[PDB]
């Protein structure tokens, strides 16, 4: 966190940009230096351990980074003045860590600084008292994974974690469901088991090869082997038929977009502005790791497609349905 | 046989400068296009994005005779960069550099836009489908 | 005072807001024995909510085969929700996975872009991380050249885990952090590469300064994380396996360094835990966590 | 002769061309190509039952690599052009397609040596500083402060309270271009204090807001 | 059971007929592009779906460390005497302890079932 994280952290955010003259600013590279108390007339100094418990006092490094301004004001010249090792705070420091002080000390040491070698360390003296993070478990993410809801429609549904590395906290759930002998069959139109996929920022289920489609790869063919790779089996082309045909004419990517458009947000405002940002959600919101620049969409199609296939595999029972507590599919 | 034994030694040339920057049409052989057919051409920055970037618009045969969409491909020379190798008649070889990558792709013949109202029908259809039951 | 809050108050997210933020994290180290420090310092929390009606991951699934201690469970409304480590797990740390794509490259792997989409059916499709990475035809020669690299330190770090799945044709290579894993002894035909010699080395440590970095690096012991865990075969012992007779099997792939290290760090002051009933043993890993000393 | 206009002379003349994939280290050895641009030699060997194409670098370049022949079916390539002089020129289409790899001997021992050469500038890293760097100084005046004093002293905030007849005749100019005229256009116009120029508009004229605010001021009827 | 597509236009095509010569046709609605069908044959339903596995077994299951190598069985097709058994791994559950075996022998795959 503190060795590659941090600078990771900072070196990538938003530029600063604030203008008539503007003003830029942007950060380079962290320093940390290791922990310091200033005392009431202000000598900083060093901290050994053993005093921060004993004065109630939080273990903390001061964090300096180095900002560089530049300022263009139309009279095109640029003074790009250069503040190195400016305050931005000070993070918690884990005791026994490469950036603490009790690092690397032979046993006579941390029994002068009043400290044991058999402690373990690890922990973070905030408030001059320990704190241990127990770690936290949570869902693997990046995997297509098909569990099966007894009681909804819809016969199996398969997620994909979104994650994209390093980047950015939102993390989104495609879901891909099959509405094939659910609860009531009720009427969803002649088509049945038609294969429906939520998306991120939508409003009502978009039918799937509408979504392939407005991604793009408008020929029917095209979708279909992005999903079934290979035309052989019989078993394969009956289950994959209802949902191909949803309906058509879909078939303009804008069309389409408009369409997701219109089954997004609120009552749409206009078929342009509707474009737009659906244009823009599905490029960023859905499928991150597989796709994070905007431009090259194919990498998602094969994502997307895959989902579909995985979906299909649980259904004819090719591959069994997958499991919630294995240890795998935990981090 | 000639080609069966044709060895052969050249000389190869990527000249730093070039008075016409070179890149790739790119149609498809599916289509397998008679380019004898093209007796003239025209090519456009397609007018949708309304320029280096800007997709190509080709129009051959006349404004309706033939047309094609090209779209820029994500990258070109981000690993590795393309290179156009041109026999000379000094036998020597001559290299040209690929600026940019293009996928031209057969038009469908209607075009035009099929707007809300076309979906609002395919939606109706729908609507007439739910309402069957007993 | 956003690290220092939420460091302390075990809140996890902004002051401010704290409609989205979880808590029961960042709690006091218990320091009323050695034992009981360790065995706090080292704790997982599955994070479901406690009373959905049904108790599925309570249950202890098979797949923690040394993942975690199965004895060490707390009894109370955090029943088997609280899991400790066994003494040789290791977490991943979190490795860049732009190294090994490279290799590939010079192994015959066809960047998805370029390959056409047909021939995707019949051969098998590199995943990396969860991103799929293209396709190569002939499948075992990259996991059998993949797994030299990783054992001998070069492109993959010991952490990355190279499993694959001979049904599905995917060989999904993961190197993200967070995955559970346990070092492994490896074993070629029915023979152990672990030899003679290498416990000779690590005797005198002090003078000859043979780590385990260099067991590792030697490639005797590898890190087989869950993931490839589905693909192995392991076996308890040498001496009752990798030796032949009407064998359960002949093709052992590692085999455990003692089979005594599935137990934690308050399961392994209790000797003969097997003799005993097993709840006692929870039961008593919960009185550790109160004697005095 | 037009700017959309393009040439089909390559095709028409069925105008081949070769197309061949290179490394970018290759490429970048390449941009110091020698002399006028020539890289070297190629050498190309064809059998009954093989056919081998291979590059060599020039000897001034360099201070085997056999080629691997691709597919170019399922597209048809061509290659067009933009002359320095923007003239459009289609030269021919792609009769070959080819990728230069090692002579089955750069590994990822050679090649992670060239590869960390490659790495140049490693993403940035965390340094460990030593002590602590100084954070507050001791300036008298703000900078910043500095600079407005002088700007504020220039133009003494505003003005005096005189003339108004002669800034009328200035309004109604002000007015002949816009029968509504912004207030705060006016006190640009005006070097006068906006509460005496208020008071001369609002004799010219009652102010009305117009439904778009900012008080527009209009002649009065009478 | 099958697809057609639009030769042209690239579309599903659709079972119609035309009363004139009562002939079954097959048809996009995208465009007009359309054949008489030549299956003469439609929608299919199984219910009872058997299906033998030796079709789904890949040939590849054979290097799995894990699969069991019995002597019993030989090759009928090659006669190596080793092969790796395994059961249906799949659902239709009902009745299925078959040991579907396959030819280990490197390069033959004869997936002979029992
Ligand atoms: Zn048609
Ligand atoms: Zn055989």
């Amino acid at each position: 966190f503190i060795q590659m994280s941090v600078q990771r952290i900072v070196e990538d955010a938003p530029p600063i940009d604030l203008q008539p003259p503007r003003y830029l600013l942007k950060f380079e590279q962290i320093y940390l230096s290791k922990p310091t108390h200033w005392e009431r007339d202000g000598a900083p100094s060093p901290m050994m351990p053993n005093e921060a418990r004993l004065r109630n006092l939080t273990y903390s490094a001061p964090l300096y980074v180095d900002i560089t301004k530049t300022v263009i004001k139309e009279g095109e010249e640029q003074l790009q003045t250069q503040h190195q090792k400016t305050f931005i705070g000070k993070i918690p420091i884990m005791l026994r860590s490469t950036y603490c002080l009790l690092n690397g000390l032979t046993d006579r040491d941390l029994c002068e600084l009043n400290e044991c070698p058999l402690d373990p360390g690890g922990y973070f003296i905030i408030n001059g008292s320990e704190k241990v993070l127990i770690a936290q478990e949570k869902m693997a993410t990046n995997t297509v994974y098909v569990f099966a809801k007894k009681d909804s429609k819809y016969a199996y549904t398969g997620e994909c974690r979104s994650c994209l590395e390093n980047s950015s906290r939102p993390t989104s759930t495609i879901w891909v469901s099959m509405l094939a002998r659910g609860g009531q069959g009720a009427k969803k139109s002649a088509i049945g088991q038609r294969i429906v996929a939520t998306l991120p920022y939508i409003k009502q289920e978009v039918p799937i090869i509408i979504v392939f489609r407005a991604l793009g790869f408008v020929s029917d063919r095209d979708i279909l082997e992005h999903i079934i790779y290979d035309f052989e089996d019989p078993e394969m082309m009956e289950m994959v038929k209802p949902s191909l045909d949803e309906a058509f004419v879909i078939q303009e990517q804008n069309v389409a977009l408009n369409f997701i458009g219109s089954r997004g947000a609120k009552p749409g405002v206009t078929k342009e502005k509707r474009i737009k940002y659906a244009k823009e959600v599905l490029q960023k919101e859905m499928l991150p790791h597989v796709g994070v620049s905007d431009f090259c969409e194919t990498k998602k199609a094969y994502f997307l497609g895959y989902m579909v296939h995985r979906l299909l595999l649980a259904a004819l029972g090719r591959r069994e349905l997958d499991d919630r507590d294995h240890y795998g599919n935990k981090r | 046989g000639p080609s069966s034994q044709n060895v052969t030694e050249y000389v190869v040339r990527v000249p730093k400068n070039t008075t016409k920057k070179y890149n790739i049409m790119a149609f498809n052989a599916a289509d397998k296009v008679n380019f004898a057919t093209w007796n003239q051409a025209r090519l456009e920055r397609d007018l949708s994005n309304k320029p280096e970037d800007q997709p190509w618009l080709l129009r051959v045969n006349g404004k309706s005779g033939r047309k094609f969409k090209g779209i820029k491909k994500g990258g070109v020379t981000e690993n590795t960069s393309y290179y156009i190798f041109t026999q000379c008649p000094d036998g020597a070889f001559e290299a040209f550099p690929v600026h940019n990558w293009y996928n031209f792709t057969p038009l469908a013949r209607h075009r035009t836009l099929t707007a809300e109202e076309a979906e609002e029908e395919w939606e109706r259809r729908n609507k007439v489908l739910n309402h069957f039951s007993i | 005072d956003g690290l220092k809050y939420s460091l302390a108050t075990g809140n996890w997210g902004d002051q401010k807001k704290a409609h989205q933020a979880r808590a029961g994290v960042s709690q006091v180290l218990n320091r009323l024995t050695f034992a009981s420090t360790l065995s706090h310092l080292r704790r997982l929390n599955s994070p479901i909510g406690r009373d959905g009606k049904l108790a599925k991951p309570r249950q202890l699934h098979n797949t923690l085969w040394g993942m975690v201690c199965p004895a060490e469970t707390p009894e109370g409304h955090a029943v088997g929700l609280v899991k400790n480590l066994a003494l040789m797990a290791y977490i991943s740390v979190g490795s860049q996975p732009s190294p090994i794509l490279e290799f590939l490259e010079e192994w015959s792997m066809e960047n998805l872009e370029e390959i056409s989409p047909a021939a995707i059916a019949d051969a098998t499709k590199i995943f990396v991380n969860g991103c799929w990475v293209g396709i190569h035809k002939d499948p075992e020669q990259l996991m059998n050249t993949l797994r030299k690299l990783r054992r001998q330190m070069d492109i993959i770090v010991s952490e990355v885990s190279m499993i694959r799945d001979i049904r599905e044709r995917e060989i999904r290579i993961y190197t993200d952090a967070g995955r559970i894993c346990r070092p492994l002894l490896i074993v070629e035909k029915q023979k152990l590469l672990l030899k003679k010699r290498h416990i000779d080395q690590l005797k005198e440590r002090e003078y000859n300064n043979y780590s385990w970095q260099d067991l590792v690096a030697s490639g005797v012991v590898e890190y087989i994380d869950t993931l490839e865990e589905e693909t192995v075969m392991l076996a308890m012992t040498p001496d009752d396996l990798q030796e032949k007779e009407v064998a359960y099997c002949s093709t052992y792939t590692h085999c455990e360094i003692h089979p005594s290290m599935i137990l934690g760090v308050c399961a392994s002051i209790i000797p003969f835990p097997d003799h005993n009933q097993s709840p006692r043993n929870t039961y008593q890993s919960a009185m550790g966590k109160q004697a005095m000393g | 002769a037009e700017r959309g206009e393009l040439d089909l002379t390559g095709a028409k003349q069925n105008t081949g061309v070769w197309l061949v994939k290179v490394p970018k280290y290759l490429s970048q050895q390449w941009a110091k190509a020698s002399g006028r641009g020539e890289v070297g030699k190629l050498r190309i060997a064809k059998t009954q039952g093989r056919t081998e194409v291979s590059f060599t670098l020039n000897e001034d370049l360099a201070n085997e690599h056999p080629f691997v022949l691709q597919s170019v079916g399922g597209q048809t390539l061509t290659v067009f052009t933009e002359s320095s002089s923007d003239k459009l020129s289609l030269e021919g289409i792609v009769v070959q397609r080819a990728e230069c790899r090692p002579a089955a001997s750069e590994n990822y021992m050679r090649l992670k040596r060239l590869q960390i050469e490659e790495s140049s500038k490693p993403v940035r890293l965390s340094q460990q500083l030593d002590k602590v760097v100084t954070t507050n100084y001791k300036p008298v005046a703000n900078h910043q402060y500095n600079i407005e004093y002088e700007r504020k002293k220039k133009e003494d905030g505003k003005r005096a309270r005189a003339d108004k007849q002669h800034v009328l005749d200035m309004l109604f100019s002000a007015f002949e271009k816009h029968q509504y005229y912004n207030l705060k256009d006016l006190v640009d116009i005006t070097k006068q204090p906006v509460v005496y120029l208020k008071e001369i508009l609002k004799e010219i004229g009652v102010q009305n807001v117009k439904g778009i605010h900012k008080n527009t001021w209009e002649l009065k009827p009478e | 059971v099958g697809i057609r597509f639009c030769q042209e236009c690239n579309n599903m095509l659709y079972p119609k007929e035309d009363k004139e010569n009562r002939i079954l046709l097959y048809a996009c609605r995208n465009c007009d592009y359309q054949q008489e069908a030549d299956n003469s044959c439609i929608y299919v339903n199984k219910i009872t779906h058997e299906v033998d596995e030796l079709t789904q077994i890949i040939a590849d299951v054979s290097q799995d460390p894990t699969l069991p190598r019995t002597e019993d069985h030989p090759c009928q097709k090659c006669g190596h005497k080793e092969a790796v058994f395994f059961q249906s791994h799949s659902a239709r559950a009902e009745d299925a302890m078959r040991l579907y075996y396959v030819c280990t022998a490197p390069h033959c795959g004869h997936r002979w079932t029992e």
